[PDB]
This record gives C-alpha cells, structure tokens and sequence, in this order.
C-alpha cells in the first residue's frame, strides 16, 4: 500500500512491552500457541491466554510472566509464585509503594467528589490531572478508574495519555473480565485511534492491532463487529501492512462471522479479497487449518477436501480461546463446502457422504433433505440407493433476450414517436 | 572498458577477467577502515559492494545452496565468503536510516529497484512482489531519469519471469504485457537504431544516451524473454 | 552463461568473419556494375552460380540479398 513505502523504512520495530520473551519451549501444537507471540507483544501483557493454558497441558512457564504485573491486583501475582513453591524473600517494595498510594489517594478522593459535586471545571480538571497520574499506579481501585474516565476523557495534553489509559483501561479492564467497561472502551478507543495524534508508523500499525482484542472475548456477542472493522478501514487479512504481523484467528473467526450469522452470497468477496492479497500470500504457506478451509473449497476438491476439513474440526475443538460459536464453525466447515460440490454434480452417495464425516446415513439423508428444504440447491433423492441427483442442463438460452430485446424498441420507439 | 569491445569475441572474456579484482579491492574496504566507524557516509563503498551482487544469475545464488553446502571449508577465514547471499539482505536493512540523508530523490529511490532482483533469484518469487508492491515507485520512477528508469523495467520484466517459472500464466502475462505493449525493448537496453521507420528525426540527444546504457554481458536474452 | 555462446563462433570472428564479408564484397561488387549483361558480351554465368554455394559452404545470410 502508499503507507507501505513509509513502513519499509522502519522494518518491524514495533512499541513492544514485555521484549519477545514469553512461554518458550512448548510441547504441542504450534499455529494455536503461536498468537501469544504477537499477542502478548503488541497488545502489552495478555495473562488470561497465560491461566488457560496449564488446563490443557501442564506449564509452570506461566510462573516468569505472573511475577510481573500491579494493574490485575498486586497480590495475586504474588500467590501464585509462592504457590510454585519459591521463595521470593524481598518482596518489600509492592508493600512499601502501593501502601503509600492509599496515603496519596486519600486527597485526589476527597478533592474528586468535593468537585464533581460543586459542578466546578477548574477543581475537577486539576483533580483529574492528580488522578489521570494516579489510576496507572494500581487498578485495583477500579470503580475509581470507572468513576475518573466516565465525566472527562480530555485530560490536559487530550489525545496523547487519553490513547495510552483508554489502551490501559481496554487491556485491564478485559482482565478483570469487567466486559462491560471494556465494551466503553471499545466505543471510545476505536474512535481516539481514527483521530490519531501523529500516525507514525510505529504506533499507525499497533493502534490497527488493538481493533482486534475488543471483538475477542465473547462475553456478549462481539463478533457482529467483522461489520465494523470491514468499514472503519479498508479490507486487509491482517490491518497491518507490515507483513511480520500474523494473527491466524482473525481471519477463521471473520470467517465465523460471515457464515454463521449471514448469507454464504456474502462469502466469496472474503474469497477474493482477503484470500488472496499480498500478505494473505504469506500466511498461505503457514497456518494449517484456515489453508484447508478455503484451498480446498476454492479447487472444488471434495474427497480430500470434506475429509481434510472433518480434520480441522478436531484441532477447533482443542481451543480454549473463548468464544461462543467455536461450534456453529464445526457446522458450517461442512454445510458450505458440500452445497459448492453438489452445485455442478450430477449424483452423490448419502453412504459415501456418511462415511466420510462419520455419521450415519439416516442423518445425511435429512441434512440434504434440510439443505434442499433452505433451497441452497436444487436437487431431488435417488431414495432406492440413497443417492443424491443434480441434473440441471438447462438447455435453450434463446429466449431470454427475445421477449426483452423487442419489448425494449417498442417502448423506447415511443419517445422519438412523440413529438 | 566493458562497453567498448566486441562481445561476439574473445577480449570481450579476456577482459571479465577484471571483474573478481575490482571486488577483491573493494571488499577490503572493511577490514581496513578508520573514517568515522562506518557509519556517516563511508557505506557509499557497500552500495559500490551490491552492485557486482545484485544481478548474479540463478546458478552462481546456489554455489553454497544446492552445489555441496556441508563439503565446503567453514573457519571464520572461510565464513566471510560463505555469508554470500546474506550479505545482501545484511546491505538491504542496515543503513537506509543513513541514506536517508540524501535529499535527491533521483539517487534516493534508486536503491530498491537494485534491491529487489537480489530475492527474485536468490529466494522465493514472493520475496520480490513483496519489496516491489511496498514500495509504489513508479510514479516516482516517471519524476526521475532515464538511468533509475533502466532499474523498474529491469526488474517489472523478472517478476512476470519468475511468474512463468512458478508457473502462474496470468501474473505472468499481468507483468510482462507493459513491456511488450510496444517494439521498444532494444531501446530500453539503450542500443536502438537511429533508423527503423520514417519516425525517427533526433540526432543531439542519441550520442548522450548511447554514453549511459548498460554493458553486454548484463544483457537477459530477448529469445528467451519473447518464449517466456 | 544467460546470454554467453559457445566458443566455436567467439574463435571464428577473431580470425574468419573479415574475410567471409571480403568474399561476399567481392562476389557483390563485380556482378552489378561490370560483369551482368547489362552490356552484351562476356557471359557472367560461371560466376553468378557461385554465390549460392557460398552461402551453403559458409553463411547463409547472404541468399536473400
């Protein structure tokens, strides 16, 4: 893209807190695990994908990164390192400083409801220059950071604290699993990004990875927003230019958002578009799932197509990813697929079909009697065998053009007839 | 010296001998080396270092890739060749930050179009759309002259090549159609006749642009570019 | 090796190729100005025969000329 030759200059030095380092040395599959090495870089710390994994597969990896955060609530990052049984014997400055900021609160406190309550701008925006400081010191606090952000965003230098604590709040506040507050954010942190302060390069592609994490807990179903981030920038597999970037769920959870909750007409736009481009090239050689998904459908392959896919279906199960409709993409990873093979067909067996997908043919026959039902093809059972007949040849085009192509001139001779 | 003997004869080889001592001098131009570190405008001498690189053919990239990588001697003596190819990706990254000093923008964008022909031959035809489509310079390429414009139609034509030789006809065909939308491809080589038709009427400019044409022996084969 | 031939042609130019254009030079310059029956008298077909075979045995470049 025109950002592209600036990004080509700067070669993937993105703002990074927690410096590469994360659950290194796994034991299982990759293309699942390796999103908490983008995430939990780009989007800053990312500690409910770190509780998750242990349920799984046993760590005590998640141990290095859960000495290391105050905002979650200081004190139970420090349980779970005694609960690995190490000792951590000078653990006296979280004591000595997050005390102290009960010394420092008890001001900003009284001055914050002294103000709000006369009405008064000047004491209300100096209170909220002591509190904007305050409220990344601890989180714990949290009905205080709720009740700071909820008159006034604009602080005194706006723009530039207002993206890093909205940043700060959007990633607390998914971790205290207060959705609500967060589904604030996600109104007021996607606009702060469109009205950007600079768009350097650096944070310009950062801010476009942050519009993924509001859609991707699923507490409330978020997912409708693929219809948000579809029309707040253009088209992209990933929103960043910068091809090192890699997020395979974005594309197999917009592909949920599509089927699932839309019509399959709406499907091959996302074919073209978002299935082919030049960062979507890359990601093509690598994830293993998202590449069978659409390859094999798009090839019309079926037989190593609806078993390689009935495979996908496996690995989709494994995700603790929360999200509601991880199953509706199980469903739908074998209705789509089977309308586009039959489209052409001329006759398939429910018995091979259900051998296939390992259901019995009872099941397969009102499948594709519900998928001839939703009139997603015409079709008509072979009962005797249990075969499946297409045979649309639809032969004679000629007439389409001659009702039209004469009763067009005779209306239209009209005009020039008239005067 | 290059431009000026036959290329159908034997002093036109006789004389490539050269081509090996003009980088055996200018690689020692390393070791050696005490301007400001290497670092505030020495680097002039490792992009004088890409230009015998960056044209090296498909064969000569694999010497240490597919010809016996492991049979090869491998001391820190020996490493400094081994690093080949890398060496070019090394030189593609590291100082663009000091290049950017340079206001020209008819040697600043020059640079890239060079940079590119290194991965089309010796990486993945992807790695070379991906710095091209990047970058967005022809419109640019248009403000600049003649000798960067050698560069995009240079390198545009080997991205419809290593097309073909994935086997991908219509990008292929997408690429190499704005080359071959006229007869013009010995005039892009710069050694075009100063008659063919009942056009052509210049004869002050053609002296200038016959002194500022590429050598043969950097020449692709138009046989080969027209069955491709 | 893109676009380098073989060294049979890169020792015969070296050597040859002046005096096979000397022979075509040759042939051309006295079958036009003296020697055809433009006039009428010393018949020229001995030698208009030739320069054929001199194409076979050398280059054929020459025939359509």
């Amino acid at each position: 893209y025109d950002l592209t030759t600036r990004i080509a200059h700067f070669l993937d030095r993105h703002l990074v807190f927690p410096l590469l380092e994360f659950l290194s040395v796994k034991e299982i599959y990759n293309e699942k695990e390796l999103l908490q090495g983008k995430l939990d870089l780009l989007s800053d710390t990312n500690m409910v994908d770190f509780a998750m994994d242990v349920y799984k597969n046993l760590y005590s990896d998640d141990i290095p990164h859960a000495l290391r955060e105050k905002r979650t609530t200081v004190v139970a990052q420090l349980k779970q390192l005694q609960a690995e049984t190490e000792p951590i014997v000078k653990m006296f400055e979280d004591p000595e400083t997050t005390r102290q900021m009960q010394s420092t609160r008890d001001g900003r406190m009284l001055f914050d409801y002294l103000a709000d309550k006369h009405g008064f701008r000047q004491e209300y925006l100096d209170t909220l220059y002591r509190y904007a400081k305050f409220q990344y010191e601890c989180g714990n606090y949290s009905g205080a950071a709720e009740y700071l952000y909820f008159f006034r965003v604009l602080v005194p230098a706006t723009d530039r604290n207002a993206l890093s604590s909205l940043w700060g709040k959007l990633a607390s506040e998914i971790l205290m699993q207060n959705w609500d507050a967060a589904m604030e954010d996600l109104t007021r942190l996607k606009e702060t990004i469109d009205n950007n302060s600079v768009s350097s390069p650096l944070q310009s592609l950062q801010q476009r990875t942050w519009l993924i994490h509001w859609s991707l807990f699923v507490f409330f179903n978020h997912p409708k927003g693929r219809d948000n981030i579809i029309d707040l920038f253009l088209y992209q597999p990933q929103y960043l230019n910068a091809i090192q970037t890699m997020c395979p769920h974005i594309l197999r959870y917009l592909t949920t958002a599509v089927i699932t909750n839309k019509d399959v007409r709406k499907r091959r736009q996302v074919l073209k578009d978002l299935v082919k481009v030049i960062q979507q090239e890359s990601y093509t050689y690598k994830d293993p799932i998202t590449e069978f998904v659409e390859c094999l459908y798009v090839n019309f392959d079926f037989d190593g197509a609806q078993k390689k896919l009935r495979e996908c279906e496996s690995v989709l199960v494994n995700d603790f990813f929360l999200v509601a409709c991880l199953e509706d993409f199980i469903e739908n990873a074998r209705l789509f697929i089977f309308e586009t093979f039959c489209r052409i067909h001329q006759c398939i067996s429910i018995n091979m079909l259900a051998d296939k997908l390992n259901m019995t043919p009872e099941e397969a026959e009102r499948w594709i009697v519900n998928l001839i039902r939703n009139a997603r093809l015409d079709a008509k059972i072979d009962s005797k065998l249990g075969h499946v007949v297409m045979g649309n040849n639809a032969v004679s085009p000629y007439q389409q053009v001659i009702e039209k192509t004469k009763s067009l001139s005779f209306r239209s001779q009209m005009l020039a007839m008239n005067i | 010296i290059m431009q000026n003997t036959d290329p159908h004869s034997q002093e036109y080889v006789e004389h490539l001998k050269d081509e090996a001592q003009v980088c055996a001098i200018i690689e020692r131009v390393q070791r050696y080396l005490e301007e400001k570190g290497t670092t505030e405008e020495i680097c002039r001498v490792y992009l004088r270092r890409i230009l015998h690189t960056y044209y090296k053919f498909d064969y000569k990239a694999h010497q240490r890739q597919l010809t016996p990588p492991e049979g090869s001697s491998k001391s820190e003596q020996d490493q400094a060749e081994n690093e080949g190819e890398d060496s070019a990706v090394l030189m593609e990254r590291l100082c663009k930050y000091i290049y950017a000093k340079d206001r020209t923008d008819r040697i600043r964008t020059c640079a890239i179009l060079c940079h590119i022909y290194h991965h089309a031959l010796h990486s993945r035809w992807y790695q070379a759309r991906d710095l091209m489509l990047m970058s967005h310079l022809q419109d640019n390429i248009q403000h600049a002259d003649p000798p960067v414009q050698i560069l995009y139609n240079r390198t545009m034509v080997q991205l419809g090549i290593c097309a073909f030789r994935q086997g991908l006809t219509k990008d292929a065909h997408n690429a190499l159609l704005d080359i071959q939308s006229s007869g013009r491809a010995k005039e892009l080589l710069g050694q075009g006749l100063l008659l063919r038709s009942l056009q052509e009427r210049n004869q002050e400019q053609e002296k200038v642009e016959r002194r500022r044409q590429v050598p043969f022996h950097l020449h692709i084969n138009l046989e080969l570019l027209e069955c491709v | 090796a893109v676009s380098g031939e073989d060294t049979q042609d890169r020792t015969d130019r070296l050597l040859l190729t002046p005096w096979v254009k000397f022979l075509w030079e040759s042939y051309r310059q006295c079958l036009d100005l003296l020697r055809n029956n433009s006039r009428v008298e010393r018949l020229y077909h001995d030698i208009a025969q030739q320069a054929f075979k001199f194409c076979l045995q050398y280059t054929r470049k020459a025939e359509f000329r």
